[PDB]
C-alpha cells in the first residue's frame, strides 16, 4: 500500500492567481498518477491522467507535471467556478489507500456584508406542538460569522443549530441559516425574538426582530 | 469418430510459458480445418506457404501444434524472419515456414489482479535460437567478465523474466494465447 | 476466356455502406478462391480479402478487417463485397480477381476491369468552366473547377481538334471537390481568327458546357 | 456518451448486506468491453476505492474491506451491482459507481483511474426507522425584507435518513436559491431549510412552491409559500 | 508485413532493348513471387507466377528468376505493347499479400525543354471569390521537373496542386499543370505572380510571371 500526501490541505487564492498543489508518494509510482476535481454535492471529475495528460473537456488552464515521488497540479488563472476539493490518485498497483487526502481550494474575494432575515414559526408548525425560528444570513464573505439568539433580551444558548452553504460558484459568497427550536409552550411564554449578527462587513451588529402576535 | 484433437490445444485450460512452449503432435486422424477457424475470435490468423481455405485438400494430416502465451506487442514476432527477445531467445520459426500462426487475446484468463506471475519469458541468452529450439535451462547468465557459479548478483542474472499480466494493462502488455500449426506437404 | 464483370460502384458518404458484385463466366467458379484488390488513385495495389471456393472461409486484410464482408453465390457465379463504415482512405478502384489455384499459395491470374468507389461528404455538383486566354506558338485552354464526382470529358471543337491537346488528370482540393485543366497549343498567327471552344461534359450532374476561349 | 446512475436503499440496518445497482446507459455500448467499479466517501472524509470488476473471476476488492465485498456485472442488462455484508456505522457513506478509463496500447499500470462516474447514492447504516419530513413554510414579511427584495423558503424538518432534494417551482426557479445542509437534531432526526430571494413586487402575483422529495420514504411534498 | 521494394522506380528503353526489373523482399519469401503488368486505365495482367513459371498466353519474351529475397523479371526484346508499369507481389504470407511499389517502363527519347505558360485567373472566376493561377509545362522530357510558385519573391508551399499527363503517345514527352489557389482577399494583398520552372533541359531555371 502506497500512501499519497497532498499539501497544503486547504488554501485560499484570489481570482486570476496561479494555484499550485503538491502530491507526494511514499515511493516511486513512475508517472501513473491522476488528478480529480470534486465540487460540493458532485462526483469527482477526472482532470489529469499520466501525471500530465489532460482529459477531454477540461480547460487548458489546468496542467500537471511530475515523476517518481513528487507531483504538481497547476491551476492557471483561477476562476470562481474552480472552487472545489482536488484529489490525486496513484494507480501503479491495486492497493489500499489509493487517493490522497484532498486539497480544498477556496476563492478569495472582496468583503460583503450579509442580508439578514428572520422567520417566525409557521401556523402549521405551531399546530404541531413545536416552534422553530429561523434566522437567515444571505450572500456574505468571509465565511466567519456570529449569530446570537436573544429572547426578550435574554441571551440563548444550547437551543439552536447553524448550517452554512458551500461557497457559491458565481459570486463566491456564503449563506447561513440558524434555527432556534422551542416547544410551543415555551414559545408562547415570550414576546420578542431576535437574532444579532456580527460580521467583518458590518460596522455595527444588525438585529432583526419580531414580536409574537404582531 | 476419428477427428483430430484440435480441441485439446486451442481449448486447453492452462497454456505454457513461451520459453518452455508446449508441442502436441497430431497425426493419424481426419482434421476438420474449416470449422477450426470458424470460431470468430482469433485476432491473429496468418499462414505461410499454405492457403487456409485449401487445407482440406491435403490427403494426410500430420501436424505439430505449438502453444504458449506472450505479450500482445510480441505477437508480431511469431513469424518467419522476425527478430526480438521472443523470436531470438524464446520461439524461433524458420525462414521457409509452412504453417499457420493463430493468436487471440486472453486477458480474461491469464491475468490476475495482483499480477499473474506464472508466465515467463527468456530475457538473457548468448546466441539466438535455432528454429523450433526449446531452451528450458535457467543457468545464471554471465553478463560480465567474472563467472557466476550459480550465484545471482551484478552481471549474474536469472535468464527468465515474468510478464506479471494485470487486467489493467494495455492490449500491448495483455496476454495473448498463440497456437502455431506446422504442416507437411 | 475468363470473364469477370464488376458492378455496384459509385459515391458514398463517410460511415455509410456499399455493396459490390462480380459476375464470373467461362470457368468453374465454384472450385476457385476469389479475391478483392483495391488500388487508390495514383497509388499501388492492396489486397483486401479472399473467400474459399465453397464460400465457407473468409479472411481480410487488417486495413478492412471487421469493416468489410466478402461473400459468394456459386449458383449465380457472383462474388460480393459488403463494405460497411467506409472511410476516406477506402476511395479506390476495386477489382475482383480469380485465384490461379495451381500453387499452395494465393495468386491472381485474371482480374476484372474494376469499378470506382468514391467516399466523400460532397454531393454531385456541376463544374464551373473558366477560360485560360493566351498572352513561337501560343497556348490556351479551359479550367474545369469545383465538380464532384469524377469524371468529366473535355473535347475541343466537338472532336475536330486532337493535335497539340493536353487534358490533365484531376486533383482533389481541400473543398472535397475536383479541379481539372485542359490546354492546347495552337499556331500563334491564327489566334484572333480561329474559334476555340472546349466541350466539358459532367455526366454525374448532366452539365454539358461549351465555353469559347479568346485572348 | 456513457452515463452511470446509482440506485439502491439509502438505509440499511447494522450487520445486514448493502446492495446497490448502477445502470450503464449509452449508444448501444456493451458493458462486456469495459471494467466497472465502486468508490465510496464517508461524510467529511476522503475517497476509498472499494473494488473493480474486470472479468468473471478476475475482480479486485479493497483488502481493508476483507471478504464482505462482491461485485457482479450483468452484460445482457448493462448494469452492475455492489454487495457489502456485515455493515456497521463505519460503512455509512456516499457510494459512487465509476468506470476505470480503458488503458492505452502501451500502458503498464497496475491499477487504473476512473474517468466516468455516477451521481452517488447516500447509504446510512442505522437501526432507526425511516421517517418522512414535515414541510413548513417560511413566509415573507416586513422582517424578512431588505429594500425591494424579500426572502421566503421552506423548513424541511424531522426526517431520516439523508438525503432530501428541494426544488422551487418544479426547477423553473434556480437563481438566488440556497438549500442549506441538514443538521442532526438531538432527537436523532435531520432538519434543513431552503430559501430564495425574490422581488417584493412579485409576492402577491407569483406563486412559489417548494418541491421536497425524500426518496427513502417515497415522500414528495409540494408546499406553496405565501406572505402571511 | 513483408515489404516489397522494386528498383528502378522508372526506366527508359526503346523497342528491341532487353529490360530487367529487380524486386527485393524484406524477408525470405522462398519462391512465391508473382509479376503483374498494368497499363494506365486498365486492370493488371498476370505475367509470371512462382518466380519463374510463365502464365499461359503470355509471350515467351517475359521470364522470371531468383529465390529468397532477390527476384528478376526480364523482357528479352521490348515490344511497343510492353510499355507499362510492372508490379511484383509476394505470396509467401498467404493472408498478408503485398505488392511492390511498381516499375514504369517508359519510352526513351531525347531531352526536351518545357514550354512554360502562365495563365492569370479569369474575370468570370474572380466574381466567385476564389482565384486560380495556372502554370503550364508543355512537352518536356524526362518527367522530373520542379515547379515553384513565387508571390512577391516569397515562396509558396502547401498552396498549389500539380498534375502530370501520361507519357505522350506521339512525342513521348510529358506535360504538367500546376494550379495556385488562394482567396480573393489573398489576391489583392500582393501584385506579382510568378512560376519558376527547373528542368534537366534548362541551363538555368526559367520563370514566367505577370502583373495584376
Ligand atoms: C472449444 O470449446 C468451445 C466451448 O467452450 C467449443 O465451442 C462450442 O462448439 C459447439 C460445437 O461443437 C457449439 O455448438 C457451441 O455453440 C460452442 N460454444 C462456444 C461457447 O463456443 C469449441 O467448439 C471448442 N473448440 C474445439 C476446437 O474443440
Amino acid at each position: 500500500a502506497i500512501r499519497m500526501t497532498q499539501s497544503p490541505s486547504t488554501l485560499s487564492a484570489s481570482v486570476g492567481d496561479r494555484v499550485t498543489i503538491a502530491c507526494r508518494a511514499s515511493q516511486s509510482i513512475s508517472a501513473w498518477l491522476a488528478w480529480y476535481q470534486q465540487k460540493p454535492g458532485k462526483a469527482p471529475k477526472l482532470l489529469i491522467y499520466k501525471a500530465s495528460s489532460l482529459e477531454s473537456g477540461v480547460p487548458s488552464r489546468f496542467s500537471g507535471s511530475g515523476s517518481g515521488t513528487e507531483f504538481t497540479l497547476t491551476i492557471n488563472s483561477l476562476q470562481p467556478d474552480d472552487f472545489a476539493t482536488y484529489y490525486c490518485q496513484q494507480y501503479i498497483s491495486s492497493s489500499p489507500w489509493t487517493f490522497g487526502q484532498g486539497t480544498k481550494v477556496e476563492i478569495k474575494r472582496t468583503v460583503a456584508a450579509p442580508s439578514v432575515f428572520i422567520f417566525p414559526p409557521s401556523d402549521e408548525q405551531l399546530k404541531s406542538g413545536t416552534a422553530s425560528v429561523v434566522c437567515l444570513l444571505n450572500n456574505f464573505y468571509p465565511r466567519e460569522a456570529k449569530v446570537q439568539w436573544k429572547v426578550d433580551n435574554a441571551l440563548q444558548s444550547g437551543n439552536s443549530q447553524e448550517s452554512v452553504t458551500e461557497q457559491d460558484s458565481k459570486d463566491s459568497t456564503y449563506s447561513l441559516s440558524s434555527t432556534l427550536t422551542l416547544s410551543k409552550a415555551d414559545y408562547e411564554k415570550h414576546k420578542v425574538y431576535a437574532c444579532e449578527v456580527t460580521h467583518q462587513g458590518l460596522s455595527s451588529p444588525v438585529t432583526k426582530s419580531f414580536n409574537r402576535g404582531e | 469418430t476419428n477427428l483430430c484433437p484440435f480441441g485439446e490445444v486451442f481449448n486447453a485450460t492452462r497454456f505454457a510459458s513461451v520459453y518452455a512452449w508446449n508441442r502436441k503432435r497430431i497425426s493419424n486422424c481426419v482434421a476438420d480445418y474449416s470449422v477450426l477457424y470458424n470460431s470468430a475470435s482469433f485476432s491473429t490468423f496468418k499462414c505461410y506457404g499454405v492457403s487456409p481455405t485449401k487445407l482440406n485438400d491435403l490427403c494426410f494430416t500430420n501436424v505439430y501444434a505449438d502453444s504458449f502465451v506472450i505479450r500482445g506487442d510480441e505477437v508480431r514476432q511469431i513469424a518467419p524472419g522476425q527478430t526480438g527477445k521472443i523470436a531470438d531467445y524464446n520461439y524461433k520459426l524458420p525462414d521457409d515456414f509452412t504453417g499457420c500462426v493463430i493468436a487471440w487475446n486472453s486477458n480474461n484468463l491469464d491475468s490476475k489482479v495482483g499480477g499473474n506471475y506464472n508466465y515467463l519469458y527468456r530475457l538473457f541468452r548468448k546466441s539466438n535460437l535455432k528454429p523450433f529450439e526449446r531452451d528450458i535451462s535457467t543457468e545464471i547468465y554471465q553478463a560480465g567478465s567474472t563467472p557466476c557459479n550459480g550465484v545471482e548478483g551484478f552481471n549474474c542474472y536469472f535468464p527468465l523474466q515474468s510478464y506479471g499480466f494485470q487486467p489493467t494493462n494495455g492490449v500491448g502488455y495483455q496476454p495473448y494465447r498463440v497456437v502455431v500449426l506446422s504442416f507437411e506437404l | 476466356e475468363v470473364q469477370l464483370v464488376e458492378s455496384g460502384g459509385g459515391v458514398v458518404q463517410p460511415g455509410r455502406s456499399l455493396r459490390l458484385s462480380c459476375a464470373a463466366s467461362a470457368f468453374t467458379f465454384s472450385s476457385y478462391d476469389m479475391h478483392w484488390v483495391r488500388q487508390a488513385p495514383g497509388k499501388g495495389l492492396e489486397w483486401v480479402a479472399v473467400i474459399s471456393y465453397d464460400g465457407s472461409n473468409k479472411y481480410y486484410a487488417d486495413s478492412v478487417k471487421g469493416r468489410f464482408t466478402i461473400s459468394r453465390d456459386n449458383s449465380k457465379n457472383t462474388l460480393y463485397l459488403q463494405m460497411n463504415s467506409l472511410r476516406a482512405e477506402d476511395t479506390a478502384v476495386y477489382y475482383c480477381a480469380k485465384d490461379g489455384g495451381k500453387l499452395w499459395v494465393y495468386y491472381f491470374d485474371y482480374w476484372g476491369q474494376g469499378t470506382l468507389v468514391t467516399v466523400s461528404s460532397a454531393s454531385t455538383k456541376g463544374p464551373s468552366v473558366f477560360p485560360l486566354a493566351p498572352s513561337g506558338t501560343a497556348a490556351l485552354g479551359c479550367l474545369v473547377k469545383d465538380y464532384f464526382p469524377e469524371p468529366v470529358t473535355v473535347s475541343w471543337n466537338s472532336g475536330a481538334l486532337t493535335s497539340g491537346v493536353h487534358t490533365f488528370p484531376a486533383v482533389l482540393q481541400s473543398s472535397g471537390l475536383y479541379s481539372l485543366s485542359s490546354v492546347v497549343t495552337v499556331p500563334s498567327s491564327s489566334l484572333g481568327t480561329q474559334t476555340y471552344i472546349c466541350n466539358v461534359n459532367h455526366k454525374p450532374s448532366n452539365t454539358k458546357v461549351d465555353k469559347r476561349v479568346e485572348p | 456518451q456513457v452515463q452511470l446512475q446509482e440506485s439502491g436503499p439509502g438505509l440499511v440496518k447494522p450487520s445486514e448486506t448493502l446492495s446497490l445497482t448502477c445502470t450503464v446507459s449509452g449508444d448501444s455500448i456493451s458493458s462486456s468491453r469495459y471494467y466497472w467499479g465502486w468508490i465510496r466517501q464517508p461524510p467529511g472524509k476522503g475517497l476509498e476505492w472499494i473494488g473493480t470488476f474486470y472479468y468473471s473471476g478476475i475482480t479486485y476488492y479493497n483488502p481493508s474491506l476483507k471478504s464482505r465485498v462482491t461485485i457482479f456485472v450483468d452484460t445482457s442488462k448493462n448494469q452492475f451491482s455492489l454487495k457489502l455484508s456485515s455493515v456497521t456505522a463505519a460503512d455509512t457513506a456516499v457510494y459512487y459507481c465509476a468506470r476505470p478509463r480503458p488503458p492505452d496500447y502501451y500502458d503498464n499500470s497496475g491499477a487504473l483511474l476512473f474517468d466516468i462516474w455516477g451521481q452517488g447514492t447516500m447509504v446510512t447504516v442505522s437501526s432507526a426507522s425511516t421517517k418522512g419530513p414535515s414541510v413548513f413554510p417560511l413566509a415573507p414579511s416586513s422582517k424578512s425584507t431588505s429594500g425591494g427584495t424579500a426572502a421566503l423558503g421552506c423548513l424541511v424538518k424531522d426526517y431520516f435518513p439523508e438525503p432530501v432534494t428541494v426544488s422551487w417551482n418544479s426547477g423553473a426557479l434556480t437563481s438566488g436559491v440556497h438549500t442549506f445542509p441538514a443538521v442532526l437534531q438531538s432527537s436523532g432526526l435531520y432538519s434543513l431549510s431552503s430559501v430564495v430571494t425574490v422581488p417584493s413586487s412579485s409576492l402577491g402575483t407569483q406563486t412559489y412552491i417548494c418541491n421536497v422529495n425524500h426518496k427513502p420514504s417515497n415522500t414528495k411534498v409540494d408546499k406553496k409559500v405565501e406572505p402571511k
